[PDB]
C-alpha cells in the first residue's frame, strides 16, 4: 500500500519496507522486521506503523530516514484492527474497541450481530470503513478529533454475492464506495468485485476471473476517487485461460485501471501493465503514473564496491490512456482524469459541460485534450491547436485523427506521422480495407504489392505500376519493367512497345 | 559594383565568374541573369573551370584551388558554395581542373595533376571511401554529391543516413533521396503529403500546402501563398488549423467574414473556456463582421454567434 | 452458372432491373483489376465510377508527356459516364436534367480544353491532332469563349496557334457577333522560352 505518501510494503514475513517516497537515495529506505507477526494487516500513519497477529499488536515510530522501531506494543482483545492515529479501532467480536496506544479501549463504537463482529477495520484516511461480519458496514468520519459515524450501516455485499465469500474493503476517499472482492464459493472460486457504493447503498458488479484477472491488490486512485486502479495478477479458475499466457508466465499482470461508476456497477479503462523492473504488484497510483512495487534490494554505489541505499522500491508505472497528462500541468490532471472517467463510466458532463457552464475566466493549458476517445477534438484544437500547446500535444497529435469516419476528418486524419489513429477508426468505422491500403503508406510499399491483392487487385495494379515507377525513379529499369509489368495497367505499356522505355518513354518528355 | 577587371567566361559564355573592380571574383549567370559574389575575394591567378562541372569552380590563385559549387536553384534562390580552398604548389600552375583534380604544368614543361582535399574523396579509386564508403556518404553530403552519399547510405544501410541525405535534398528541392528513404520505410503519413501536389508550378504555393499538410510553418505557409496564386489558401489554412497570427492578417484585407470567424471562435475559446466578457466581446463583433462581411449578412452564423452572446450575457 | 460470363445470357436481362442484372453480374468480375468491364457492368449496375484509377492515371502521363490528348478521350469517357450515369436525362433543360447534362458537359469541356490545346498548339510543337467535324463546324460557328485559361483546365498549357486558328475558325464559317469577337481576340501569343530571343519580336508577327 502506497499510504500517507509513505509508499510501505512488507516483502517477508517480518521485512516491512517502510519506504517514504521522500527519502534520499543517500539516505535509508524503510528497514523494519517484525518478531514473527502472524500479521493480518499493518496500519501505518506517517510515522505509526501498527501491526497487529491476533494476540499482540505493535506500533512502529518511523523516522523521516525511514528508521522504524516500535514505539508501543499492545495485546489484541481481537484478531484485526485500525488506528486513528493514537486510538486504535480493534475489530472486536461484538463492537469496535477503539483501543489506545497501549492496547487500552478509549472509545467505543458499536456493531450488532445483525451487523456481526466488526472483523473488518479500515480508516480511510478520514473515513473509519468497519465491514463487520455480515459485512454490515457502517463507515466513521474522523475530521474532527475522534470518530463519528459518516456511511450507515448496510451490506458490504449483495445476497448473490455475499455468498460469494467476501475478503476485504477497499473504502473510497469519502469513505462511502467501497471496493470489495468476492470470490466464487468453493465449487466456483471466482473474483467478483462488489464496490458497495455507500452513496446509494448498492452492490457493484464486476466478475473479474471471466473479465481477465483474479486481482490480487484493490486501491481506488489517490487524485481521482473513482478510478480504482485495480491491481490484476491473471489468476483463474479451469474456464478462464483466455488472458493468461502459456503455462507458467500465465501472469500477464496488468492493472485494472477502471474508473468505478457509482451507479452502472464496476466499469473498466484499460489494462495498464505493472511489469515495470520485475513488478507484479500495484501499490499505488500517484498522479502521472501508478505506484507499483519492485524487486526489494540495495544497490552497489557506483564505481566502487560500497552500497547505495536504494532510492525506493515503488516503480512508478506509467499510465497509458492518460496521454499528454503528466509531461503537462494540472488542469490536464483533473480535465482528462475527468474525461477518463467519462472513458470507462461514460459521461459528458465533467470534461466539457462542467467546464463550459460555471462561468470560469482563465486560458488554461489543457482545457481537455484526450478527449478524442470519446470523438472529440476542439477542445483540443481551441485550447491547444490556437497556439497548439506541446504538453497535451501527445493527445493532441492522436486527436486529428481519432476523429476519423471519412468525414473530412480522414484527410485531417492522415496529416504527419498520424495516418495511424485513422487507421485505427478504419478498424472502429468498418473500413479496415482503408486500414490496409494506409498502413502501406507507413513505409510498407514492398509488399503493398500483395497487400494491395488482399484489397484490389485494381489497388494491386495502382500499387505495383507506382512501385515500378518507385525503382524507376532510384534508376533500376528491369526491375521498373517488372513491377509495370506486374501492374495490370501498368503491363499495358511495357510489352507492346519494346519493353525497354519507361525511362526512355519519360525522357523525350522534356525535350517536347 | 565597378569595373569588371577580369572576364572568366566558359566556352560559350552562358555563365561567367568575372572579377570586379575590387579584386572579388563574381559568378555570373545571364541566361536567367543572375549574380552570386563568389565567397572568395581579392586577386587570383586566374578562375579555371571545372571540366567535370560548369557550376563547381575552381578558383585557383597560385596559392589554393578555391572550388565553387553553384547552386542555382532551391527554396531561395542561386549561391556558390565553396567545397574546399584547397592548397596548389607555386611551380604547378593550374593549366586546367578536371574532376576535382588540377592538372598544372611543370617547370620544364610537363603535365602534373593536383587533387583537393573531397572532390578525389568522393571521386572512385579512394579505397578509404569505397571500401569504408561511409566517408564518401558524409563527404558527398558535403560536396552536395549526395547520390554518392544516397549509394553510400545504401550500404551503410540505416533509415536515418537515408532521411539525413532526405532533408539535405529536400533543402536543395531535390526528393528522389526523400523517396528512397520513406517509399522503402517511412514514418507513416509522407505519401499521402506528397499525393496531394496539383498542378500548379510556382514552388510557394507548392511547399506552401506541403507544409500545410505537414502542419507546419504556417507563417511561412501564408506568406508563401501570397505570392501564390490564391492568396486565401493562408486564410484556409488559418480556419484549417485556429490560427489568427494570419487569419486577422488576411481577414482585415479580404474577409470581415473571417474577422467575425475570428471573433467567434475567439468568443469560443473564451465561453466554454470561461471569461464570457471578452467572449461576449469576441461574439459581439463576430455578430457585427457577420454583418459587414464583403460576403452575405449570414444570419445562421450570426445567429450561432448570437447563441454564444446569450451564454456571454448569462455569464456577465 | 457460378460464371461471369454465363451471367451475361440474363445478368443484362429487362431494363430497371438493370441495375440488377448487372451488379449480381458486376460482384464476379468487378474486384479483380477487371474494373474495366466492370465499368460497363456499372454503367447499367448502380454507375460507373470505379473507372478512373486507369483514366486519371494516363491523364497525369499525357500532361506529363505534354501530350495532352489521351487526357482528352479519357474525359470524353468521363462525358460518356455522366452522360449515362445520369438518371434525369440530359437533353431537356429542367434543373435536374440540366445538370444532367451539366456534368458530362463539364467532362467533355475539359476533353474540349485538351483537345484544343494539344491539337492546335502541338501543331508545330509535336504533332498530334483529333478532331470531331460536327463538333469543328459548330467550333467555327461557337468556338471563341473556351480558351480563357482558369475555366475547368489542366493549366500549363500554351495556346499560341490554338488563339490564332480558333478566332480564325469563329470569324470564318458565321455567327457574325463571333466574327467580330474573335477579330477582337486573334492571336497575340509567345513561343516558349527557347524561341524568347526571335518570338520577343515574333509574338505578333508569326501567328497575326
Amino acid at each position: 500500500k502506497f499510504r500517507d505518501g509513505v509508499a510501505i510494503m512488507q516483502v517477508a514475513v517480518d521485512r516491512v519496507v517502510l519506504e517514504n517516497l521522500e527519502v534520499e537515495p543517500q539516505r535509508p529506505p524503510g528497514r523494519l522486521q517484525l518478531q514473527d507477526m502472524q500479521l493480518l494487516g499493518l496500519d501505518l500513519s506517517k510515522g505509526l506503523l501498527l501491526v497487529w497477529d491476533g494476540e499482540r499488536a505493535e506500533v512502529y515510530k518511523v523516522t523521516e530516514t525511514n528508521d522504524i522501531m516500535p514505539a508501543s506494543q499492545f495485546e489484541t482483545t481481537s484478531r484485526c484492527m485500525a488506528i486513528n492515529n493514537d486510538s486504535v479501532y480493534r475489530a472486536a467480536e461484538n463492537k469496535v474497541e477503539v483501543v489506545n496506544m497501549a492496547g487500552t479501549v478509549k472509545q467505543t463504537l458499536m456493531f450488532d450481530d445483525n451487523h456481526g463482529s466488526p472483523t473488518s477495520m479500515d480508516v480511510a484516511r478520514d473515513y473509519l470503513a468497519v465491514v463487520t461480519s455480515a459485512n454490515i458496514v457502517r463507515i466513521l468520519k474522523v475530521a474532527g478529533r475522534e470518530a463519528k459515524p459518516h456511511a450507515g450501516p448496510a451490506p458490504l455485499c449483495p445476497p448473490e454475492l455475499k455468498d460469494w465469500k467476501v475478503m476485504a474493503m477497499r473504502a473510497n476517499g469519502n469513505g462511502n464506495l467501497v471496493a470489495a472482492l468476492v470470490v466464487g464459493p468453493e465449487p466456483a472460486r471466482a473474483v467478483r468485485l462488489v464496490v458497495w457504493c455507500g452513496e446509494t447503498n448498492t452492490h457493484h458488479v464486476h466478475d473479474f476471473t471471466p473479465e481477465g484477472r483474479q486481482p490480487v491488490q484493490l486501491m481506488f486512485d489517490t487524485v481521482e476517487p473513482k478510478l480504482l486502479v485495480v491491481q490484476c495478477t491473471p489468476v483463474f479458475t479451469e474456464a478462464n485461460v483466455d488472458e493468461r499466457p502459456h503455462g507458467d508466465a500465465a501472469h500477464v499482470v496488468d492493472c485494472a485501471i477502471i474508473f468505478v461508476d457509482p451507479d452502472k456497477g464496476i466499469l473498466l479503462q484499460e489494462y495498464q501493465p505493472i511489469h515495470t523492473g520485475g513488478a507484479t504488484a500495484c501499490i499505488g497510483s500517484c498522479a502521472p503514473h501508478l505506484l507499483t512495487n519492485k524487486k526489494s534490494m540495495v544497490q552497489p554505489a557506483p564505481g566502487s564496491g560500497a552500497f547505495q541505499p536504494f532510492t525506493s522500491n515503488v516503480s512508478k508505472a506509467i499510465m497509458t490512456s492518460f496521454q499528454g497528462m503528466q509531461d503537462s500541468d494540472d488542469k490536464t490532471r483533473r480535465a482528462l482524469l475527468d474525461f477518463s472517467f467519462n472513458l470507462a463510466t461514460g459521461n459528458m458532463d465533467e470534461a466539457f459541460r462542467s467546464v463550459k457552464a460555471i462561468k470560469n475566466p482563465a486560458v488554461w493549458e489543457n482545457m481537455a485534450h484526450m478527449c478524442i476517445r470519446n470523438k472529440r477534438l476542439d477542445v483540443a484544437e481551441h485550447c491547444l491547436s490556437n497556439m497548439e500547446h506541446a504538453r497535451g500535444a501527445r493527445a493532441l497529435r492522436e486527436a486529428k485523427s481519432i476523429e476519423e469516419a471519412d468525414a473530412r476528418v480522414a484527410t485531417v486524419a492522415v496529416h504527419l506521422g498520424m495516418i495511424e489513429d485513422a487507421k485505427k477508426l478504419y478498424i472502429a468505422c468498418e473500413r479496415y480495407d482503408l486500414l490496409n491500403q494506409l498502413y502501406r503508406a507507413c513505409g510498407q510499399w514492398d509488399k503493398a504489392l500483395e497487400v494491395a491483392e488482399k484489397n484490389d487487385r485494381i489497388h494491386l495494379k495502382s500499387t505495383h505500376y507506382a512501385y515500378g515507377q518507385f525503382m524507376e525513379r532510384q534508376g533500376d529499369m528491369e526491375g521498373a519493367r517488372k513491377h509495370y509489368e506486374a501492374a495490370g495497367c501498368g503491363l499495358v505499356e511495357v510489352p507492346r512497345m519494346l519493353f525497354e522505355a519507361e525511362k526512355f518513354t519519360e525522357l523525350q518528355n522534356y525535350i517536347q | 559594383d565597378g569595373g569588371i577587371v577580369r572576364l572568366f567566361p566558359q566556352a560559350t559564355g552562358a555563365r561567367l565568374v568575372f572579377e570586379d573592380d575590387k579584386g572579388a571574383l563574381h559568378l555570373f549567370n545571364p541566361v536567367n541573369d543572375h549574380v552570386v559574389a563568389v565567397p572568395y575575394t581579392g586577386r587570383a591567378e586566374t578562375v579555371m573551370w571545372d571540366t567535370s562541372d560548369t557550376n563547381v569552380m575552381v578558383i585557383g590563385d597560385g596559392t589554393a584551388l578555391h572550388s565553387f559549387l553553384y547552386v542555382p536553384v532551391s527554396l531561395t534562390g542561386p549561391q556558390v558554395q565553396d567545397l574546399g580552398k584547397q592548397a596548389v604548389p607555386a611551380t604547378h600552375t593550374p593549366l586546367t581542373v578536371c574532376n576535382g583534380v588540377v592538372g598544372c604544368r611543370l617547370k620544364s614543361g610537363a603535365m602534373d595533376n593536383v587533387t583537393l582535399e573531397s572532390h578525389k574523396m568522393l571521386q572512385p579509386g579512394d579505397a578509404v571511401a569505397r571500401a569504408a564508403p561511409a566517408k564518401r556518404f558524409a563527404a558527398a553530403l558535403k560536396l552536395y554529391k549526395l547520390r554518392d552519399a544516397v549509394e553510400c547510405a545504401k550500404q551503410l544501410r540505416q533509415v536515418e543516413s537515408w532521411r539525413t541525405l532526405a532533408l539535405a535534398a529536400l533543402d536543395v528541392l531535390d526528393i528522389d533521396t526523400a523517396i528512397n528513404a520513406y517509399r522503402e520505410i517511412g514514418d507513416a503519413s509522407m505519401v499521402l503529403s506528397l499525393e496531394r501536389v496539383r498542378q500548379h508550378e510556382d514552388r510557394n504555393l507548392l511547399s506552401a500546402h506541403i507544409m500545410v499538410l505537414l502542419e507546419k510553418d504556417y507563417g511561412q505557409a501564408q506568406e508563401l501563398f501570397l505570392r501564390s496564386s490564391v492568396p486565401r489558401a493562408a486564410l484556409e489554412m488559418r480556419m484549417d488549423l485556429k490560427h489568427w497570427t494570419d487569419a486577422l492578417k488576411l481577414a482585415e484585407q479580404l474577409d470581415p467574414d473571417a474577422i467575425a470567424t475570428i471573433c467567434k471562435e475567439h468568443g469560443a475559446m473564451l465561453e466554454m473556456t470561461g471569461e464570457y466578457s471578452n467572449a461576449k466581446s469576441h461574439y459581439q463583433q463576430a455578430l457585427d463582421a457577420l454583418a459587414v462581411s464583403v460576403g452575405p449578412a449570414q444570419p445562421d452564423l450570426e445567429a450561432a454567434c448570437k447563441a454564444g452572446i446569450a451564454r456571454t450575457t448569462l455569464q456577465l | 452458372a457460378e460464371k461471369w460470363d454465363d451471367a451475361f445470357l440474363l445478368l443484362h436481362a429487362h431494363p430497371e432491373c438493370r441495375q440488377d442484372v448487372y451488379l449480381p453480374y458486376a460482384k464476379w468480375l468487378s474486384n479483380q483489376d477487371r474494373f474495366d468491364e466492370a465499368r460497363l457492368a456499372y454503367q447499367e449496375g448502380g454507375f460507373p465510377s470505379l473507372a478512373t484509377r486507369i483514366l486519371e492515371q494516363l491523364c497525369a502521363n499525357a500532361v506529363v508527356e505534354t501530350r495532352y490528348a489521351d487526357a482528352a478521350f479519357y474525359y470524353y469517357q468521363l462525358a460518356m459516364e455522366a452522360l449515362k450515369s445520369i438518371k434525369n436525362p440530359p437533353s431537356n433543360m429542367a434543373p435536374s436534367d440540366r445538370s444532367a447534362l451539366e456534368r458530362f458537359t463539364e467532362l467533355y469541356d475539359r476533353a474540349e480544353v485538351y483537345y484544343a490545346y494539344e491539337v492546335v498548339h502541338k501543331s508545330v510543337h509535336s504533332p498530334f491532332r483529333t478532331t470531331h467535324p460536327d463538333t469543328l463546324f459548330n467550333a467555327s460557328r461557337f468556338l471563341l469563349m473556351r480558351l480563357l485559361p482558369p475555366r475547368e483546365v489542366p493549366l500549363g498549357v500554351s495556346v499560341v496557334n490554338v488563339v490564332y486558328v480558333l478566332a480564325k475558325q469563329a470569324v470564318e464559317a458565321g455567327a457574325f457577333k463571333l466574327a467580330r469577337f474573335a477579330y477582337n481576340k486573334l492571336q497575340t501569343l509567345v513561343l516558349p522560352a527557347a524561341w524568347q530571343a526571335e518570338v520577343d519580336l515574333a509574338s505578333v508577327v508569326i501567328r497575326s
